[PDB]
């Protein structure tokens, strides 16, 4: 399953 | 426009099982160990491109380095020569790697 | 023994030729299940093992939603990286990220990560405690000091101690018949004269699960670390692996040499003479 959430650097 | 350390491909040229001439087979090309990505990758059957080459997705290894799997069927025979021809920023030109029954 | 999951992700940048490009993988143990390309078709998470076909619709909806998303963040980190460094738009890069899990025979969370790299490099990682980052550089600073202020090792640990190790406990059993198998390397060895003189003995190692593996030589029991030519482990293609080692040895010597083998599907450690 892949990550629920991305965030910007 | 290369950016960040190059790593030259480590090149091998295989196939899956122990070579029978007649018995059909896969040719392996694998390419490991490069940055960056970008990368040509062709098997060649008596000097000339195979058409009909697939190719693994690219991914990487625990120390970032990229790898690849070009792969086509193939049934060898005694006379036919095949290899693997890459072409990366690293090389000052394309390097050809010949297939041999004992690597 | 012990199973991991892991996403691999690539974004590349590619001026003057097209927008960036971002590819995908996933993998339980040294077998993919998954992947996403940003240039292909389909604009979907897609199947590449059979176990995870069996898979409904709303997963593929829910894992391709996912992924996109991930796609479209790496595309703008590229952007953001760029300005941190003061780089050339003239210049392609690469942001690789990873993350994923490791679980115990009895399905315990054993580590998490969730780790990322500019350029081939470091840049930042979620250290063990999964509370806390590692930056590389002063750029991967003002990164985490931005998501120490948002709180991203809270959501990240969240979901490597649970999304993560539910979704590899599942696969494991939904391909058991495949990724709960080890299959141990056949052994061979090879003689190819060079000279009148020497010699290359070849030590192989064929057909094996997973890819782990160990070959050295040995010359009268003492190891032979400098003068080995050893291989990168490679795909057969057909989901096992291969590796050979080789010495070169003075004509006449051959039966000094002994070849030693180590893999998990093996009971004990092989050894191999000519």
């Amino acid at each position: 399953t892949y990550i629920k959430w991305p965030w910007w650097v | 426009g290369s950016s960040g350390i190059q790593r030259t491909p480590k090149i091998q040229v295989y196939s899956r099982h122990p070579a029978e001439n007649g018995k059909s087979n896969f040719l392996n090309c694998y390419v490991s160990g490069f940055h960056p990505s970008d990368i040509e990758v062709d098997l060649l059957k008596n000097g000339e491109r195979i058409e009909k080459v697939e190719h693994s997705d690219l991914s990487f290894s625990k120390d970032w380095s990229f790898y690849l799997l070009y792969y086509t069927e193939f049934t060898p025979t005694e006379k036919d020569e095949y290899a693997c021809r890459v072409n990366h920023v690293t090389l000052s030109q394309p390097k050809i790697v010949k297939w041999d029954r004992d690597m | 023994g012990s199973h991991s999951m892991r996403y691999f992700s690539t974004s590349v940048s590619r001026p003057g030729r097209g927008e960036p490009r971002f590819i995908a993988v996933g993998y339980v143990d040294d077998t993919q299940f998954v992947r996403f390309d940003s240039d292909a078709a389909s604009q979907r998470m897609e199947p590449r093992a059979p176990w995870i076909e069996q898979e409904g619709p709303e997963y593929w909806d829910e894992e391709t939603g996912k992924v996109k998303a991930h796609s479209q963040t790496d595309r703008e980190n590229l952007r953001i990286a760029l300005r941190y460094y003061n780089q050339s738009e003239a210049g392609s890069h690469t942001l690789q990220m990873m993350f994923g899990c490791d679980v115990g025979s009895d399905g315990r969370f054993l580590r998490g990560y969730h780790q990322y790299a500019y350029d081939g490099k470091d840049y930042i990682a979620l250290k063990e405690d999964l509370r806390s980052w590692t930056a590389a550089d002063m750029a991967a600073q003002i990164t985490k000091r931005k998501w120490e202020a948002a709180h991203v090792a809270e959501q990240q640990r969240a979901y490597l101690e649970g999304t993560c190790v539910d979704g590899l406990r599942r696969y494991l059993e939904n391909g058991k018949e495949t990724l709960q198998r080890t299959d141990p390397p056949k052994t061979h060895m090879t003689h190819h004269p060079i000279s009148d003189h020497e010699a290359t003995l070849r030590c192989w190692a064929l057909g094996f699960y997973p890819a782990e593996i160990t070959l050295t030589w040995q010359r009268d029991g003492e190891d032979q670390t400098q003068d080995t030519e050893l291989v990168e482990t490679r795909p057969a293609g057909d989901g096992t692996f291969q590796k050979w080692a080789a010495v070169v040895v003075p004509s006449g010597e051959e039966q000094r040499y002994t070849c030693h083998v180590q893999h998990e599907g093996l009971p004990k450690p092989l050894t191999l003479r000519w």
